[PDB]
């Protein structure tokens, strides 16, 4: 039971965030101000990790520094972290192929895609993966999945239909459709062949994506044997399914509680909201994690940091964290917006719904409406935004700009309109 | 002739004097009763909705349709049997979910009604007359009443708000609605929920429906709450001759509550619901019901789920009760919004003797 | 406002009894007692007036001496015989013919009636809910190939596909707009259904207008969809047929189930 | 007879998707449209002629559409006199009759 290896799947999801990552890597950047491996790591404490393996290529050095700064460097941790270097761009397949080649996997080796953060104990979830391995020898791999809210309409890019059972817990069908954004092809299929060996057929959508994997020694063997499969989701189960090899069984787990994983602009949003609100139940920021964090709570749902400033007569809305060293003048709306660490705010400004990265300046009488500003990336005086408008690294907004709803800027100093330099584009400056 | 005995849970040491049993699957009943009336009882008996206001205008409805479906019969005049039957209905409601006060009021009015016009009258044209009347009738006291006290509101209403209400009460849902609609102000509604009915969630529902921002409360979740709001409202379901506020569950607490953190609290009521009846205290008249509604583990009503407790009859020495009508203190309520615009709630029966 | 339907015929799927011109289906010794006495404690147990009774071509008056003789009920019965019907159409055809005389809501039960179930809680349930159609499902035998397809959906109770497998297609055939539409679907194999039938006053417009009904389960309750464009208009809740499930041994008899029911009675 | 394409099709329904359908086209000579009105009259449907695919409304599977294809081969393309393999389509006035290319007879096209 005891004793299980730790596999992170990083750096796998670049140019799906289409502004950024191209000069920093994915993971190391902030969902609350501060970086987003340490969920995971913690997660990974949590469930039950007694060596830490990441894979990393695009940025590497960053993330070794990152790892050498951390505190699971030092020898009072459990586990202790080593680096995969591979060569740049490869699919998930190529990666299990390469950790084949090196050879730690041992027993019950855990694998995670992307990163996740959720509340649910993982001992149980363990404690069942073992008993049901006990069952019959050919089994796989775990999947993880979460009861969604009522009815799907925000999930467009991941709306997995989950055909499943009830006595066994396994899946029968994986589909995805664009329906909802998309009015082309609104159609479900089911292959029948295991209809007469199931009989408890439950055809249901509403389930969110966790991509949390407990995997079996069998896994990398059977990645080196069928090299066909590049992804993990979409032609995996389903060749597992069909009978690639014959007379073997996977896992769905059912949870009534929250589980999402982070996988575009929007969701991310949701997540960090989430955060903020009480829907993870230990995990909250002012317990802090980082040991560099000095988080407190206070009343409706408020997040204050040691040394932050604010000023007086400001009034504020609904749920709002604030990072270290901030100051914030006077007769400021903030309204479900999270401020990052060393911002300085001036006087006069409306903020509904918007976030805020590490260390940003807001001009004087600005409007800030549901849109992201990235580290180091500067507003100036009287800058008007709508909803979801992205901001990458290092962007001087500088004086009188007004920008349109869904405008993506660029992060590098390239396809996309809007550049790093001196104002954006409503007047032809940049590279 | 109906059903007798068989009492579920145990009887209690304390709180006996009204009935708290029964009819909820139907057995062998006498064979001349207009059905609507049973399925009105069935309704009442396992309503999750009504709260005071709604119930006496869906019985007057129920009574127009019955006089609209009403034929005299060719030997006995229009007013025979008629008053039996009524009788009958009446033992009936009981039975399912005892008679309130605006339901006296109603029944006294037919009652006069039936008075007024004497057996002389041809069928078709005495009813055609009644049902118009009891329309008119139903116009003026209730609809346009609580068209006026909302108007009332309307002024009465400040600039910057923070309010905590809690409910099933339709006047106080369409008070809160028209705030939210037509006059565009900074509203903010606080909501508290309680375990017997699931009012709150309701009030909460409605709220969404029109797109209102929404802080959602109950009764324990108090002492943090405050820590700004000021404003605090209740539902009221009939005033006494005493003055007291004979109400639903929750209110009487989080009026204290208010009183002690400064800000009094602000009730609504209607120019019909007072009654000549005299009492102090809950122990006197109270709608119990069934211990099955303290069942349900918490997050929702359709869960069932086998946790620690499922058991009344089979254990040694056990009273699980719980109370529905409560009566709060007399001098906490500062306001009440009537018929007469505004007014004092130690007028008690100034409008009772006006009629 | 209130009244019952009960619906006779005769004899032509089962093997041997029949064949007489003097004893029908609606008379018949199973173990010492009448198959139609059954309907009548459920109907006595429901408690109605106006009951209409309909018959076809064949036997005018053995009914309604079978009716009069013997038998506890103590109601006033009518019983009808219009000539029409050529048997190959049941009760859809005298449907459309009776048509003034429905004043309400009415209640479809057929002769070919075993029952053991609660009554009034059917009818409670119709009330209750407020919808066009009801339809019940009981399951085959337990105690020692491809039958009838049915669906489930349970939060409420809805049905969504009821068509037989009579002339069926190889491969599952359903709709998208109908399935993207309530997300959760279960597949039912076991469940058939047992001739009960509830409907409303809104229907009596529609027959007359558009004739499409077929053997009294093929069009009677399957044209309630209105997905993708809707051309025709309602009548003035979305039109949406209801299905609940049951326990206890209550079924139908048409095929290869009449030996069964004896053995079943017999313990 | 070994003329029976292979029909490439997926039972993702609602809509009946047939993008095979060019190549029964071509291999046995025929117009597309003669096929999707066959296929009209032997089951109520409705849809639109697309360059290749087709949109045709309803969950319609591999099986029994294989045995509507199976049946309009058997009744819609052999002959009598000589049972010939090349069989070629001619809008011969409005009603459809069909020519052989081994030796030239007109055939009834029609049931």
């Amino acid at each position: 039971e005891d004793r299980l290896q730790a596999v992170v799947l990083t750096d796998s999801y670049e140019t799906r965030f289409m502004p950024l990552t191209a000069v920093k890597p994915r993971c190391l950047l902030p969902l609350a101000n501060v970086p987003l491996i340490e969920y995971t790591l913690e997660f990974l404490a949590k469930a039950g990790v007694h060596e830490v393996f990441l894979i990393c290529s695009s940025h590497a050095n960053q993330i070794n520094d990152y790892i050498e700064n951390s505190k699971w460097n030092l020898p009072w941790s459990p586990f202790k972290i080593t680096t995969i270097m591979s060569p740049e761009a490869r699919c998930t397949g190529d990666v299990m192929r390469d950790l084949d080649n090196r050879g730690i996997i041992t027993g019950d080796f855990i694998l995670v895609s992307g990163d996740v953060l959720t509340n649910i104990d993982f001992s149980k979830m363990l404690e069942f993966h073992k008993k049901m391995h006990l069952q019959d020898k050919d089994h796989i791999s775990t999947m993880c999945l979460s009861k969604a809210s009522t009815y799907p309409k925000t999930r467009t890019i991941e709306p997995a239909a989950f055909v499943l059972d009830k006595s066994t817990s396994r899946c029968i069908y994986y589909q995805d459709l664009p329906l909802p954004s998309s009015r082309e092809k609104t159609s479900i299929q089911i292959d029948p062949e295991l209809l007469d060996n199931v009989d408890e057929f439950v055809i249901r959508n509403d389930l969110i994506d966790c991509r949390i994997d407990i995997c079996t020694s069998h896994v990398p063997l059977i990645f080196q044997e069928n090299f066909d499969y590049q992804s993990l989701r979409t032609d995996f189960v389903k060749g597992v399914i069909s009978s690639d090899i014959l007379g073997k069984h996977i896992y769905a787990y059912l949870t009534d509680e929250y589980a999402v994983r982070v996988e575009s602009w929007q969701t991310y949003d949701t997540i960090s909201q989430d955060f903020l609100g009480r829907w993870c139940y230990p995990l909250v920021l002012d317990s802090n994690i980082q040991d560099d964090q000095t988080y407190s709570y206070e009343s409706r749902h408020i997040y204050k940091e040691k040394d932050v400033v604010l000023a007086q007569s400001c009034k504020i809305g609904k749920c709002t964290a604030i990072g270290s060293g901030t100051k914030i003048g006077e007769g400021t709306k903030i309204e479900n917006s999270v401020i990052g660490r060393n911002c300085q705010i001036g006087e006069n400004i409306r903020i509904k719904n918007s976030f805020i990265w590490d260390d940003c300046i807001i001009g004087n009488n600005s409007i800030i409406d549901h849109s992201l500003i990235a580290s180091n990336a500067t507003l100036g005086s009287n800058v008007r935004l709508n909803d979801g408008c992205i901001i990458g690294f290092n962007v001087k907004i500088d004086d009188n700009m007004d920008l349109d709803r869904n405008t993506k800027i660029s992060a590098s100093p390239q396809d996309l309109d809007d550049q790093t330099l001196a104002v954006s584009i409503v007047g032809d400056k940049g590279v | 002739p109906g059903i007798s005995s068989v009492i579920p849970t145990v009887l209690e040491q304390s709180f006996d004097n009204s009935s708290l049993i029964s009819v909820k699957e139907l057995l062998l009943n006498k064979d001349l009763i207009h059905p609507s009336i049973l399925l009105l009882t069935s309704h009442l008996a396992h309503y999750k909705i009504v709260g005071s206001i709604p119930r006496c205008i869906a019985m007057l409805e129920v009574f127009q349709i019955v006089i609209k479906d009403y034929q005299t019969p060719k030997g006995t005049t229009l007013s025979r049997n008629l008053t039996s039957y009524l009788s009958h209905q009446i033992d009936l409601l009981k039975k399912a979910r005892p008679l309130s006060v605006t339901m006296g009021n109603a029944i006294r009015w037919l009652k006069q009604e039936i008075s007024l016009i004497d057996p002389s009258t041809p069928d078709k044209a005495a009813k055609k007359d009644l049902c118009e009347k009891i329309g008119q009738f139903a116009k003026e006291k209730i609809e346009l009443a609580d068209q006026l006290i909302i108007d009332n509101a309307s002024t009465q209403i400040e600039e910057s708000t923070t309010i905590v209400t809690y409910g099933s009460s339709k006047v106080l849902t369409e008070l809160l609605l028209h705030n939210a609609i037509s006059l565009k102000k900074n509203i903010k509604v606080i909501v508290v929920d309680s375990r017997p009915l699931f009012e709150g969630r309701k009030m909460a529902e409605t709220l969404r429906n029109a797109g209102v921002n929404v802080m959602y409360a109950l009764i324990t979740s108090l002492d943090t709450i405050f820590n700004d709001v000021d404003y605090v409202f209740l539902g009221a379901h009939s005033i006494l001759s005493n003055g007291f506020l004979y109400s639903r569950a929750g209110t009487a607490m989080l009026a204290m509550s208010a009183k002690r953190r400064n800000i009094p609290v602000l009730v609504c009521c209607e120019s019909l619901k007072f009654s000549q009846r005299v009492q102090l205290d809950s122990v006197t008249f109270n709608e119990l019901a069934d211990p099955n509604d303290l069942v349900n583990i918490d997050y929702e009503n359709p869960v069932e789920r086998r946790g620690n407790k499922g058991a009344l009859l089979n254990q040694f020495i056990k009273e699980r009760k719980f109370e529905k009508k409560k009566l709060a203190m007399e001098n906490k309520p500062k306001g009440n919004k009537i018929g007469g615009k505004k007014g004092s709630e130690g007028e008690s029966k100034d409008a009772s003797n006006e009629e | 406002s209130i009244q019952a339907f009960v619906f006779c015929g005769k004899g032509s799927n089962l093997a041997p009894m029949q064949h007489s011109t003097r004893l029908p289906k609606a008379l018949l010794p199973i173990g010492n007692r009448p198959m139609i006495e059954y309907v009548l404690d459920w109907c006595d147990q429901a408690d109605f007036k106006e009951i209409s009774v309909v018959a076809p071509v064949d036997e005018i008056e053995l009914i309604e001496s079978g009716l009069t003789s013997f038998l506890n009920s103590n109601h006033s019965h009518h019983l009808q015989d219009p000539k029409k019907i050529n048997f190959i159409s049941t009760g859809e055809s005298l449907q459309k013919e009776l048509l003034p005389r429905i004043n309400g809501d009415f209640v479809i039960l057929p002769c070919d009636f075993v029952t053991d179930i609660p009554p009034q809680v059917l009818v409670d349930q119709f009330r209750n809910r407020d919808d066009n159609n009801l339809a019940m499902t009981i399951y085959y035998k337990n105690s020692l190939k491809q039958q009838q397809f049915f669906t489930v959906y349970s939060e409420i109770l809805l049905d969504v596909y009821s068509q037989r497998d009579v002339t069926k297609t190889k491969y599952l055939q359903i709709r998208s707009h109908l399935l993207w539409n309530y997300p959760n679907l279960t597949v039912s194999t076991k469940l058939l259904n047992s001739f009960i039938y509830f409907c409303s006053f809104e229907l009596c417009q529609l027959l007359k207008l558009g004739p499409q009904s077929m053997s009294r389960q093929a069009s009677f309750k399957d044209p309630f969809t209105g997905n993708q464009q809707q051309q025709n208009p309602p009548t003035t809740i979305f039109i949406l047929p209801n299905e609940t499930l049951f326990i206890r041994a209550n079924n139908l008899n048409a095929y290869m189930d009449a030996n069964r029911f004896v053995l079943k009675i017999k313990s | 007879k070994f003329r029976i394409p292979p029909p490439v099709c997926l039972r993702d329904g609602k809509k009946t998707i047939f993008s095979n359908i060019q190549d029964i086209a071509e291999k046995l000579h025929r117009s597309p449209e003669h096929l999707i009105q066959y296929l009209f009259a032997e089951l109520g449907t409705s849809g639109s002629v697309d360059g290749k695919r087709l949109v045709i409304k309803g969950k319609f599977q591999s099986k029994q559409m294989e045995n509507v294809l199976r049946r309009y081969i058997l009744e819609y393309v052999t002959c009598k006199t000589c049972k010939s393999i090349n069989t070629e389509l001619k809008r011969e006035n409005r009603l459809f009759f069909m020519v052989c290319k081994s030796c030239g007879s007109t055939r009834s096209v029609s049931s």
